[PDB]
């Protein structure tokens, strides 16, 4: 009944020293029911990331506004969007629908390509901007991801031990909530390359 | 949400505290509450936080519009009918609840405004979960003719009672002065009295803590030339 | 809320409390009831305090177009827009107003506007949910052609009871005077009233 | 919940999983939801935690009772029929229970009981009770035979289980076993679902569809 | 169950270095009128307790007539029921708290919230709350309904914690509570000028004020405001 | 309707849907073929409340014929699937939604793989080696877990198809008079006649 | 119409070491947005080297403990003062629980103690009875954020040994008292940071065949 | 319903209209609302019908049997035995009443037991639908110590504004005087009061 | 449970009752035996909310039981059915009434008989030539109007019945897993063990 919790999922982000790491779980379901292990809920435009989570098929939608979107501004910009913009035009977005929302939970993650500086952001269903300096959560396990992240995280971790903490922030929270799991995907983004890993997790 | 207005000899100085709240969770400890209208006139906000935000930014974008078309500075009564007009028409549904204050030519204002479109005229206001406790604090220590240095101190104090006292407030004290003749100080972060202290242990994982099963570069760059 | 406007001998003189409440919170105790949409033709405002207002206002836009175009319009006029506003919009308002106005023709007039959006004119009127507690009172106290110095004693005495008996009036009394001479107004503070 | 019992040659297979939850937080993975009513008598617990540990527990206290008075096991016919009418008792009242009793005896051989809060009481082969009974049944009902041996009738209920774990998110956690035969029931281990799955996936060749 | 009709609005209190002081106004509302204006809502137990209540009137009325029936009961085959056996503040409490608690257990509570402040034997501040669910806590501040929201922050402001209560004294304390009842008459809209005050004290014993109004009232800023915004006369 | 099933192995895909129409208390009709080809390699099944299935499934149908005919070419599976998927998405927040589940079968000649998408009535795609809508997974989901391997041949498809059948034929209450089953390959569409 | 619970908040947290045993919980009370105590103790000593708590609606919670700390007293009464072991004390609170099936007390309970052979037991109950022994386990408000982090740091969980990738789990090493009170206090720390109706103080009771201590600290008082 | 009672020098009169309603129909208008429990205790009702005589009976025997063995019963004696059937019957039961005596040693006693089932001692009571309207005539009227032409006056002039403002009272004004003297009966019609 | 039917013909009652026990979502068994043997030569089949069927046919079985040890002797058909009738009459106004209706079938031995009563819940009681509980009489009806006859033999009967259970599990949407037949004549209850 509740559109936020019907698929389930997470996502979660941090920054670190000149870098930033989103992550997210694989699982899609219905309610109860485990579909798919392959849905990522994580997407890209240029080198500004993406994550969403919530009703599913707002996140697919999303995810192609966005695509379409981004694609318009760099025919006319003539340049990639960067995350401080990106974040703007998200929170644009979701607030046209005030009255008839998209049922989502969505995160942004990046860095800027010409400060150099690591950036990352949060939001509620209808675009209210959370933009903190340590982490930002979302999904079903969020209270979850908000204990592991408040005790795990310190600032100005390295790319390599940023990977460890924000995948045992995701891992040990998902493993307390049964709406999230089946898989999970990491990714470490440094100023010009990005690491995608797979996590080994338990499949219940 | 703990939010005051608080006029003075020369002007009117606003607050606000920096907690946002999902239920009884904490979604952000350091919350950015005072909106700036257009440069001296500056609204803090209460309610949804999505419509504090919008209804702020639509209002002074067509604030700034009307400044250019009259090439005069805002007034503050023009943010405050334009507010409660449009407030009004969505009869509630916009869940903004703001303290709107500012200096112009006809002098120094300070009003309230509700989601269902009323507005307040007073010397000094309170707003959100933590306006009782606010209010306590103004009640007890408002007197006319208070200056600057009265009533920044005034305000602080309204908004620590609440960060103290209301759970639906917290973290640090935000103020924005507004004097005559003057440039608008925002003071974001006016006081830190609740930083966390160092934790007992660190949580730092040796390298190849976690199991991986894949690797892969991923190709954030464009189509290349050759 | 506790409002009244009474004619008199030389105009018409309304009054108002200063409380504006959210259930058991006064948000603010303060308040200025008393509004004005022409030059000597005021209102008191009862109800909610969104919709009194954004009528109140638009009432001011209609009179001040019919200055520019047709000169001072009359309490009556006045009282008749308000209506407009009240009865075409019954559904989604709540609204009780008292509108009073002096002209040199007409003199001191009041009209009532309950929540229906029926008008009503009277010799003096009664509103909000404090009235109820002086019906008695001010039809035994009432006379027509008082004194200006009565009718503010009247006023004074009225809304001190209504005040005393209903938790949501309080505060100050305002009073606004209408006359020939001009528009004057008056405040009475509780240490005053309440040994009345 | 997924909790599983069958009869074969070799006596009962009761299998169930381990995991607990009040809406979608995991409330704990280290349920035991198998309760051991005496050294022959097994009850397996579906729906509320409370209901079925405190009457299966009472059980165990009557079936005490039983054989304290009459010098003699009691049936696994009579010890189900306790519970149900004791149910029944409070049927609309609120009570919330899926379970199996199993046990064996020799006027009875190995016999399972599923026994229900409004009040069902079924002897039969084979039981699925839970949220994720169906995922369960499948693996079951394509491989059970009478002629299975104690180990590959083990298997089949841990293997059951594990479908059941994966699929339904109100299961999951571990995976514990019992078999029961005239000499009582004997314990056959915790079986953590995370090392569990990755060791039969590869073993087996099976859940191709994840990647490992 | 029930609905409450006639009703007391907030209890407030707090302690200081040598005991405890509590305060209440004296209006029995009915619904949003101000219907009964000499309502005494303070009750006085011997010499060392004095127990506030809130809420429903005819259900404190109840409890007053508990109370004077303990202290009949008290005294019953006690040759020292005005000595080493009276009663004690935590005594009466604790009778309260299991009464408040079986009622709502029944599903037919006393509509109330009550503080019982007082002072013990060994010269201990006694000061606890309980209400209609039967919820007891204690604080160095406590207070009922508006007052919670609108004392406490002031009162918390001279007693912040365990440790600022011998550094306050009754005059500080008195002047606390003096300060929050005026507050509560600019901001609640159930409650009244006229207010009972009681100090109970370690060394003077039990001081308890009558008619009491609040003063020093600021109004006078108020003929300045005019309109709700735009107006200018 | 009831069930539909979906499985991917393979060099095709295999789709399974009950006979039976059931409104209320009578069983109306038990030869219903619950699916339409919307081009040449390219079949989908669907469920979900009576009338609206159907006519989705031709409004879909005649849209993609439509654009067959116009730029005389067939579209991918995954493009099909992204169509339909948009217009359900479309559809739920609509005065009144679709009340429509599909499966989408295909086999996409350019990259010569068989692809098999999973849309429900909110516009929830996701493409899988098996799958199924309703109350048919819980059963089925076990089976195939266990019994599935992405290399079989059509066969084997086919067999494990029974099984799943035949497991739905023992634990689901409702009887929903067997399955037709279609086969989608490199060569086109065609019906299992004995099933 | 009248309702008999409310929700007076509060978090709580039980941690079983090899020879001892903790169990700690925040000092905050509140109703809805407001603090009605910033000191008002939940964790309790109720005899035979046990410590209980019942977390949730305190009414209800004081009444249980109340209870208990009878049935305590009479045990000793009716069988010749003999020590009420952690394991039976747990059975016990089961069926006080239980005897309000139909009208709980709507609280999560935890007791902490030593077993009879003197290794470290912490017990976690639902509202209507049903227990369970643990090694850990938090109650309450922030159950939420706290239970996850002690998955992770209590019993290692998703960790691993460098080198091996995945392969070797990292060892289940036990934790001393000065280890596990670094991790309640972290613990709480970041719960006060996240939930709004955790705060002000943590008093924690920890328990060891030479008795019952306590420790007490200061947490954000926002 | 509008109903009073009122002490005065001499002892204490109760007041009372003589309308009883379903709905808007008026069942009776010429109902007596003050009822004797006692020789000089007498009390008015307003509420349930049903549910004032039940009580006013009740309460007449306990009185009644009071009075066979401990002699004649106070004021304060008799408004605790209607509060505790009030009171420990608030669930089931719809009555506001007004309990007035006439001791020697005490003289005119005046108590009102509201919805609640509280008890409230005062100088004199108003309650009943119609009572709104009066709190700020009678809070303004009323002096201690009047005398029985005064007090009289004071009820008619009270209840007269009651009915005329509230529908659910009317009919004539009966009143019941309580002196040392005895207890003498009044009646007021219609004519009489609507002119005052 | 679902489809409880019964017939009486020349010298004998059939009653056919189905096997499938369904909770909510899984059928849990496919052999199920809703009969209770109340004395020799009477048989009651039952049918309404889990539970309350097997406590309330267990119940009167017990007392029926009773009944025959103390008198040394056999109530009659209609005897054993105005006692269940007088007991689910009485239940109707409980403060928790059993939500169960019966089938009694039996044979007579002092008239030479077969006799069929119908009893539902409510505690209202008909005897019949063929009856039926639930949905089942909405399909079965027609053919046994047009089809009995009263003169027919247990095997004709049985014939008949095979109609009734054919017509069933073509229309009816649930599948009740087929039906235990038990005939009631002069020599007792026995049961049909191929049908
Ligand atoms: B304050 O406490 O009123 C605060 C001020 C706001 C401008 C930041 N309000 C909030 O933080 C609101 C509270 C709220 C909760 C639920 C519905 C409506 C309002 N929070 C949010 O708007 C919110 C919650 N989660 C994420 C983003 N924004
Ligand atoms: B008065 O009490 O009717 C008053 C007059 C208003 C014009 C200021 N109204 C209010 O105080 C209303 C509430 C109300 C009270 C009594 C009757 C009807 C309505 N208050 C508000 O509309 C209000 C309250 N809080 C904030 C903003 N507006
Ligand atoms: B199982 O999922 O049915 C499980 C078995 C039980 C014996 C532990 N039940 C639960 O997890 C129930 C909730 C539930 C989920 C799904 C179906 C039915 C019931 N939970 C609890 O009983 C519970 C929850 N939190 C604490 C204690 N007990
Ligand atoms: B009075 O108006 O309260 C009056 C006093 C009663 C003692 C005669 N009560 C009634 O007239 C009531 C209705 C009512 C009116 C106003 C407030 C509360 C109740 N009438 C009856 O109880 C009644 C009506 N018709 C027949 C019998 N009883
Ligand atoms: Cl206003
Ligand atoms: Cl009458
Ligand atoms: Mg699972
Ligand atoms: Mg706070
Ligand atoms: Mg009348
Ligand atoms: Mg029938």
């Amino acid at each position: 009944s509740d559109p936020s919790s019907i698929n389930g999922g997470i996502v979660v982000a941090m920054t670190g020293k000149d870098c930033v790491a989103i992550a997210c779980d694989l699982r899609l379901g219905s309610q109860s029911l485990g579909v798919s292990n392959k849905f990522e809920k994580i997407f890209h435009y240029g080198h500004v990331f993406l994550g969403i989570t919530g009703l599913a098929t707002d996140v697919t939608t999303l995810n192609e506004m966005f695509r379409y979107k981004t694609n318009l501004y760099k025919l006319k910009e003539e340049r990639a969007i960067e995350p401080e913009t990106f974040t703007q035009l998200v929170s644009s977005s979701l607030y046209e629908r005030r009255f008839g929302p998209y049922f989502v939970g969505p995160v942004v993650a990046g860095i800027n390509s010409k400060s150099g500086k690591p950036f990352i952001a949060g939001f509620d269903l209808i675009g209210c901007i959370d933009e903190a300096k340590d982490f930002i959560v979302s999904g079903t396990a969020s209270d979850q991801l908000f204990g592991m992240c408040e005790s795990l995280y310190e600032p100005n971790l390295e790319p390599e031990d940023l990977f460890e903490t924000i995948s045992q922030a995701l891992l040990n929270a998902a493993d307390r909530d049964a709406l999230s799991g089946w898989g999970a995907v990491v990714y470490i983004i440094k100023k010009d390359e990005v690491v995608k890993r797979y996590l080994k997790m338990r499949q219940d | 949400t703990t939010i005051v207005g608080v006029k003075f000899n020369n002007g009117v100085v606003i607050a606000a505290d920096t907690r946002s709240t999902q239920g009884p969770i904490v979604a952000d400890k350091n919350c950015a509450k005072l909106h700036r209208i257009s440069p001296k006139i500056w609204c803090a906000g209460a309610g949804t936080a999505a419509d504090t935000e919008a209804v702020t930014q639509l209002i002074g974008s067509n604030i700034e519009l009307h400044s250019l078309y009259t090439s005069r500075e805002p007034r503050v009564v023009s943010a405050l009918q334009m507010l409660k007009q449009h407030l009004f028409k969505y009869q509630g549904h916009i869940g903004a609840y703001l303290i709107v204050a500012g200096v112009d030519p006809t002098g120094s204002h300070l009003f309230s405004i509700h989601a269902h479109g009323s507005t307040d005229v007073g010397y000094y206001l309170s707003l959100g979960s933590g306006s009782l406790a606010a209010m306590a604090v103004l009640e007890s220590h408002w007197k006319q003719d208070l200056t600057k240095e009265e009533a920044i101190k005034l305000a602080s104090d309204a908004i620590q009672a609440g960060i103290w006292n209301d759970l639906g407030s917290g973290s640090n004290v935000d103020v924005c002065v507004m004097e005559i003749g003057k440039d608008a100080e925002y003071l974001r972060n006016y006081l830190t009295p609740n930083v966390r202290e160092e934790k007992q242990k660190s949580y730092k994982f040796p390298r190849g803590t976690t199991a991986v099963l894949k690797e892969s570069i991923v190709n954030i760059c464009d189509i290349q030339e050759e | 809320t506790s409002i009244m406007a009474v004619t008199f001998k030389d105009g018409v003189i309304l009054g108002a409390d200063s409380r504006t409440t959210t259930g058991a919170y006064i948000a603010n105790r303060v308040t200025d009831k008393l509004t004005r949409v022409h030059d000597k033709i005021w209102c008191c405002r009862s109800g909610s305090a969104a919709d009194t207002q954004a009528i109140a206002d638009i009432v001011q836009y209609h009179l001040e177009l019919y200055t520019s175009q047709y000169g001072t319009p009359s309490t009556e006029t006045a009282a008749s827009v308000f209506k407009e506003l009240c009865y075409e919009n019954k559904d989604n308002l709540t609204a009780g107003i008292i509108v009073a106005g002096y002209d040199d023709k007409n003199k001191g007039e009041v009209y009532t506007i309950p929540l229906g959006g029926s008008v009503h004119k009277l010799p003096y009127a009664i509103a909000g949910s404090g009235s109820t507690f002086i019906y008695g009172y001010c039809d035994k106290n009432f006379r027509e052609n008082m004194s200006k110095e009565e009718t503010v004693d009247f006023i004074k005495h009225s809304l001190s009871q209504a005040i005393k008996w209903d938790g949501s009036s309080g505060g100050v009394i305002r009073m606004v005077v209408l006359t020939a001479a001009g528009v004057e107004r008056l405040i009475f503070y509780p240490d005053e009233y309440e040994q009345l | 919940t997924t909790t599983l019992a069958f009869r074969f040659q070799g006596g009962i297979i009761v299998a169930v999983d381990s995991r607990a939850t009040a809406g979608n937080w995991v409330a704990s993975q280290t349920v035991k939801k198998v309760i051991e009513i005496n050294p022959f008598l097994l009850g397996t617990m579906a729906g509320g935690s409370a209901d079925c540990q405190f009457w299966e527990t009472w059980l165990g206290s009557q079936c005490r009772l039983h054989e304290l008075r009459e010098k003699e096991r009691i049936s696994v016919a009579a010890a189900s029929k306790i519970l149900s009418n004791l149910v029944y008792q409070y049927k609309g009242a609120g009570l919330s229970m899926g379970t199996m009793i199993c046990g064996y005896t020799r006027k009875e051989g190995p016999t399972i009981y599923y026994v229900d809060s409004d009040g069902t009481r079924l002897k039969g082969d084979i039981f699925c009770v839970g949220s994720g009974q169906t995922f369960a049944y499948g693996v079951l009902d394509s491989n059970y035979k009478w002629d299975l041996s104690v180990e590959d009738a083990l298997y089949l209920g841990k293997r059951s289980i594990l479908a059941a774990a994966h699929r339904d998110a109100y299961s999951g956690g571990s995976v514990n076993l019992y078999h029961v035969t005239e000499d009582g029931w004997i314990y056959h281990g915790n079986h953590d679902v995370g090392e569990l799955f990755w060791k039969v996936k590869e073993e087996e060749g099976s859940f191709n569809n994840v990647i490992g | 169950t029930q609905q409450p009709i006639v009703t007391g609005t907030s209890v407030i209190s707090m302690k200081y270095d040598n005991g405890v002081i509590i305060a209440a106004d004296n209006l029995g509302s009915y619904g949003s009128l101000l219907r009964f204006n000499g309502v005494e809502r303070l009750i006085p137990v011997g010499d060392n307790t004095v127990v506030g209540i809130s809420g429903d009137i005819s259900d404190m009325q109840h409890i007053e007539r508990l109370l004077k029936d303990l202290v009949t009961e008290n005294a019953y085959d006690n040759p020292l029921a005005d000595a080493e056996e009276a009663l004690e503040p935590s005594y009466i409490f604790e009778y309260l708290a299991t009464v408040m608690y079986q009622r709502r257990s029944k599903m037919n509570p006393l509509w109330n919230a009550i503080i019982v402040a007082g002072v013990q034997s060994n010269g201990d501040q006694f000061l606890r709350y309980v209400n209609l669910l039967g919820v007891t806590y204690s604080s160095p501040t406590l207070a009922t309904g508006f007052g919670a929201h609108m004392a406490n922050p002031l009162l918390r402001k001279v007693v912040d914690r365990e440790s600022d209560i011998p550094k306050t004294t009754v005059q500080v304390a008195e002047e606390a509570i003096v300060n929050a009842m005026r507050v509560l008459y600019y901001r609640d809209a159930r409650s009244s000028r006229n207010f009972s005050l009681a100090i109970i004290d370690k060394n003077t014993g039990l001081t308890f004020k009558k008619n009491l109004q609040v003063e020093n009232m600021k109004w006078d800023f108020a003929k300045d405001i005019k309109g709700y915004g735009t107006q200018k006369i | 309707m009831d069930i539909i099933l979906g499985i991917r192995v393979q060099d095709s895909v295999i789709l399974a849907s009950s006979k039976a129409v059931t409104r209320g208390i009578s069983v109306l009709k038990d030869s219903d073929d619950k699916t339409r080809q919307l081009s040449p390699h390219t079949l989908m099944s669907f469920a979900g409340e009576a009338g609206d299935t159907v006519q989705f499934a031709e409004y879909i149908q005649a849209n993609i014929q439509l654009y067959s005919i116009r730029e005389d070419y067939e579209l991918s599976p995954q493009a099909v699937s992204s169509f339909v998927r948009q217009e359900l998405a479309k559809s739920i927040r609509s005065r009144r939604p679709y009340q429509v589940n599909v499966l989408i079968g295909g086999y996409d000649k350019k990259k010569n793989k068989p692809e098999l998408y999973q849309i429900d009535y909110l516009g929830t795609k996701v493409e899988l080696p098996y799958g199924a809508h309703g109350y048919s997974g819980f059963y089925t989901f076990s089976l195939l877990d266990h019994h599935y391997r992405p290399d079989m041949t059509t066969e084997e498809g086919l067999d494990l198809l029974k099984l799943c059948v035949q497991e739905l034929e023992k634990r689901m209450p409702m009887d929903f008079k067997g399955v037709i089953v279609k086969i989608v390959d490199k060569d086109g569409i065609r019906q299992v006649d004995d099933f | 119409q009248f309702n008999p619970y409310g929700d007076n908040g509060g978090t709580i947290l039980g941690i079983a070491g090899e020879d001892f045993a903790v169990l700690a919980g925040d000092t905050r009370n509140i109703t809805d947005y407001s603090i009605n105590s910033r000191y008002e103790p939940k964790v309790f000593d109720c005899g035979d080297n046990i410590v209980m708590s019942a977390n949730g609606f305190a009414a209800d919670g004081d009444a249980l403990v109340k209870r208990f700390k009878n049935s305590v007293k009479w045990y000793h009464f009716d069988h010749n003062d003999k020590k009420l072991s952690i394991n039976s004390a747990a059975r016990n609170i089961q069926h006080l629980l239980y005897g309000k099936r139909f009208f709980p007390y709507y609280v999560h309970t935890i007791i902490a103690g030593l077993d009879e052979d003197g290794k470290g037991a912490v017990y976690s109950f639902d509202p209507v009875g049903s227990y369970e022994r643990e090694q850990c386990r938090a109650g309450g408000a922030a159950a939420s954020l706290i239970m996850p982090f002690l998955d992770n740091q209590v019993n290692f969980k998703n960790q691993y040994e460098p080198g091996t990738n995945g392969k070797v789990k990292k060892p289940l090493k036990y934790l001393s008292v000065e280890e596990v009170i670094k991790l309640v206090r972290d613990s709480f720390t970041s719960a006060t940071e996240r939930h709004i109706q955790v705060g002000d103080g943590l008093e924690i009771l920890i328990v060891t065949k030479d008795g019952v201590r306590k420790e007490f600290y200061e947490l954000k008082r926002d």
